[PDB]
């Protein structure tokens, strides 16, 4: 039952991830900020190409 | 014996007003916006710049 315990917040914490995946998309002109957590950036000199 | 041209003679100047005006002015002709889609005359400034940082 260590599934049925462990993963069960688990569950509730990819299901609370779907509740704020649709807070981010909002208007097409929205934010360059609210669309800089799924798109990601990252320190000096990573992105190669 | 037609077609004459002419001449005029004349100092070609190359003067020295004040410069440091003149060298700001095309800076502000480039803007910068802080948003994700932009107004469609930075976004042809901006893929200007996509094409030749692929060369450099």
């Amino acid at each position: 039952a260590e599934f049925l315990s462990l993963s069960k917040a688990r569950i509730e914490a990819y299901e609370k991830e779907l509740e704020k995946m649709k807070n981010i998309i909002p208007f097409d002109q929205m934010t360059i900020e609210d669309l800089n957590e799924v798109f990601p950036e990252t320190k000096l000199d990573k992105k190669k190409y | 014996n037609e077609n004459l041209f002419a001449s005029f003679i004349a100092p070609t100047m190359m003067g020295l007003p004040i410069v440091t005006l003149i060298i700001m002015f095309p800076s502000l002709l480039f803007p910068t916006p802080k948003r994700l889609i932009n107004n469609r005359t930075i976004s042809i400034q901006q893929w200007l710049i996509q094409l030749t940082s692929k060369q450099m």
